[PDB]
C-alpha cells in the first residue's frame, strides 16, 4: 500500500540522516549523554553533580559509567515513536551538527 | 532582566493607552514574557 | 412506572409555562407578577431560607389558593378568561388535591459502556455547575450583559450595587443573587404598565418602557439564569446530602491535564488577572483605563506575590468602586463588562491569594528549557 511504502520510505531517511550526524552523535555520547538531561522531576537535585557530569578518544567506553541510571532512558520514548517522531528527531541533529551549512543556505537563500 | 522586558511592554501598552499599530501584540508578548518570568523556578528551572 | 413520580414532581415548571401564557394576557401587570413573578419569588423564598430548598410548602400552599381565589371571582371574553385560568388553575389545584410533596415536600434538604460514560459526563459537568465556575461567573456575566449593555439607569441596583461588592466580598455572594431575583421581579412589575399613561413630561436617566415584548425581553433572562442556577445547586446540595495537586503532575499527561484543570486559577490567576488589566486598556484606550493601568504597575512593580498579596484588597477595591462609578457615568456600554471581567477574576484570585494558598517529560522539555 502507498502508506507502507511511505513508513519504510521514512525509517530509510532517519538511517541516512544518522549516517549524517553520526560523528556528532558519538560526540553527543561522550558529552552530552553525561550533560543534557532534563528529565529529573519532584522538587531540586540531591547529589547536583553526581547526577549528570558523573552518570550513566572519539569513540570512548565504559570509562566513566555503565548505564546505572538507565543509559535508555532517553532512548525509551525515543525509539518508542521509531515512525514520525524519531524523523525529526533526526533531521533536528543533522541541522546541529551541520549548523554552518544551514546559515550559508539561509543566507544565500 | 526579565522583570525590566516586562516593564518595557508594560510601559509600550500604556502608553499606547494615552494615544492622543496597537496592543494586540504587545499582548501576546505580556503573556509570554509573564510566562517565562514565572517558569523560572528554583525546581524545574533549576534542572 | 418512573414518568408517574417525575409528574407529580412536573408541576412547578408546568405552572411556568401556563403562567407564561397568563403573561402578556390578562392583566398587563397584575397577572403577570401573582402568577409567574410570585411563583418565582417562591422561588426565591425557599433559596433564601439556605436550607429549605424545595420544602417550602406553606406558601407554596396558598399559592394555589391565592390562585384559585382570583378564578373563581374572574377568570369571547368572558370565556376567553374562564378557559385560560383554568387552564392553569386546573394544574394548580391538581397539586393541591394529590401530589404536593414530589417537588415540594420530597425533594428535601433535612445501559452499556456509552451510556455509561454519557451519565458520569452529566455528572462532572454538573459539579462543576455546583462550583463556582457556574454558581457565580456565568450569572454575572448575564447580569452585566442584560445590565450595562442593556437597559442602563436603574437597573444599578441589580449590578453596581450587588455584583460590584459581592464579587471582592464573597461571604454575601448567594444573599446577592436571592435579593437580585427579587429586584428583578421588581423591575418586571414595574415596566408592566410600561410609562405611556398619560406622559407629561423624577430623574434617574429614565428610558422609559415604551415597547412591549422587546422591553420585558430580558430582565426575564437574567431572572429565568438565577433560577436555573440555583436548580443545579440544590440538585447537587441534595445529592450531596443524600445519595491531583502535583502528584498527579509528574505522572503523564492526563496528570498534567487534571492538575490544571482544577488548579488553573490557584495558581495563574494573579497573571491572568495582569493580562485581563491589559484586555480592559485596549479595549478601551480612554482616560479612565489609565486609572486601570497605573494600578497595573503598582501591583506589577511589587514582584514578590507576598507584597502584591497585601495590594490586593485595595486593587479590589478599585476595580469594584470604578464599576460602580462607570455606571453613574453612563447614567448620571461594554468597558463595563471589560471591567467587570477584571474585577471577577481579580476578586477570584483574591480568594485565592489570601485563602487557598494560605512522553510528558518531553513536553516539560519544551516549557522547562
Amino acid at each position: 500500500f502507498l502508506w507502507m511504502l511511505g513508513q519504510a520510505l521514512v525509517d530509510e531517511l532517519t538511517r541516512w540522516l544518522q549516517e549524517f550526524t553520526r560523528h556528532h552523535g558519538t560526540m553527543s555520547d561522550v558529552l552530552r549523554a553525561e550533560r543534557y538531561l532534563l528529565t529529573q522531576e519532584l522538587l531540586q537535585g540531591g547529589e547536583v553533580h553526581r547526577g549528570v557530569l558523573d552518570q550513566l578518544a572519539s569513540e570512548l567506553l565504559l570509562d566513566r559509567r555503565l548505564r546505572i541510571p538507565e543509559l535508555e532512558e532517553a532512548e525509551l520514548f525515543a525509539e518508542g515513536q521509531g515512525r514520525a517522531l524519531r524523523l525529526l528527531r533526526a533531521v533536528y541533529q543533522c541541522v546541529a551538527a551541520h549548523s554552518e551549512l544551514l546559515c550559508y543556505f539561509i543566507i544565500i537563500l | 532582566l526579565w522583570d525590566c522586558l516586562i516593564l518595557y511592554n508594560v510601559t509600550v501598552i500604556i502608553s499606547k493607552n494615552m494615544l492622543s499599530a496597537g496592543i494586540i501584540w504587545d499582548s501576546v508578548c505580556f503573556f509570554f514574557l509573564l510566562l517565562q518570568r514565572r517558569v523560572f523556578l528554583s525546581h524545574y528551572y533549576l534542572h | 412506572e418512573l414518568v408517574k413520580g417525575v409528574y407529580a414532581k412536573y408541576w412547578i415548571y408546568v405552572c411556568a409555562g401556563m403562567f407564561i401564557v397568563v403573561s402578556f394576557a390578562g392583566r398587563l401587570v397584575v397577572y403577570k407578577i401573582v402568577y409567574m413573578f410570585l411563583f418565582l419569588l417562591c422561588l426565591t423564598l425557599f433559596q433564601v431560607y439556605y436550607s429549605l430548598w424545595r420544602k417550602l410548602l406553606k406558601a407554596f400552599w396558598w399559592l394555589v389558593v391565592a390562585y384559585t381565589m382570583l378564578v373563581l371571582i374572574a377568570v369571547s371574553e368572558l370565556f376567553s378568561s374562564i378557559l385560560v385560568p383554568g387552564f392553569f388553575l386546573l394544574a394548580c389545584i391538581l397539586q393541591l388535591h394529590y401530589f404536593h410533596r414530589p417537588f415540594m415536600q420530597l425533594t428535601d434538604m433535612e445501559l452499556e459502556l456509552a451510556a455509561g460514560f454519557s451519565d458520569v459526563l452529566s455528572r462532572v459537568q454538573v459539579f462543576l455547575r455546583r462550583l463556582l465556575e457556574l454558581h457565580v461567573f456565568k450569572l454575572v456575566a448575564l447580569y452585566t450583559v442584560w445590565v450595562a449593555l442593556k437597559e442602563v439607569s436603574v437597573m444599578n441596583l441589580l449590578l453596581v450595587v450587588l455584583w460590584a461588592f459581592a464579587l471582592p466580598y464573597p461571604r454575601f455572594r448567594p444573599m446577592a443573587s436571592c435579593l437580585s431575583t427579587v429586584w428583578t421581579c421588581v423591575i418586571i412589575v414595574c415596566k408592566m404598565l410600561y410609562q405611556l399613561k398619560v406622559v407629561n413630561p423624577n430623574w434617574f436617566g429614565v428610558r422609559k418602557g415604551f415597547p412591549n415584548l422587546g422591553y420585558i425581553q430580558n430582565h426575564l433572562q437574567v431572572l429565568l439564569l438565577l433560577v436555573f442556577e440555583a436548580i443545579v445547586y440544590r440538585r447537587q446540595e441534595h445529592y450531596r446530602r443524600q445519595h491531583g495537586t502535583r502528584q498527579q503532575l509528574d505522572q503523564d499527561l492526563l496528570g498534567c491535564l487534571k492538575y490544571f484543570i482544577n488548579f488553573f486559577f490557584y495558581k495563574f490567576g494573579l497573571e491572568i488577572c495582569f493580562l485581563m488589566a491589559v484586555n480592559v486598556i485596549g479595549q478601551r484606550m480612554n482616560f479612565l483605563v489609565t486609572l486601570h493601568g497605573c494600578w497595573l504597575v503598582a501591583i506589577l512593580t511589587r514582584r514578590h506575590r507576598q507584597a502584591i498579596a497585601r495590594l490586593w484588597p485595595n486593587y479590589c477595591l478599585f476595580l469594584a468602586l470604578f464599576l460602580l462609578y462607570q455606571y453613574l457615568l453612563c447614567l448620571g456600554s461594554t468597558n463595563l463588562i471589560s471591567d467587570f471581567l477584571l474585577l471577577l477574576c481579580a476578586s477570584q484570585q483574591w480568594q485565592v491569594f489570601s485563602a487557598e494558598r494560605t512522553y510528558l517529560d518531553m513536553l516539560k522539555v519544551a516549557v522547562f528549557r
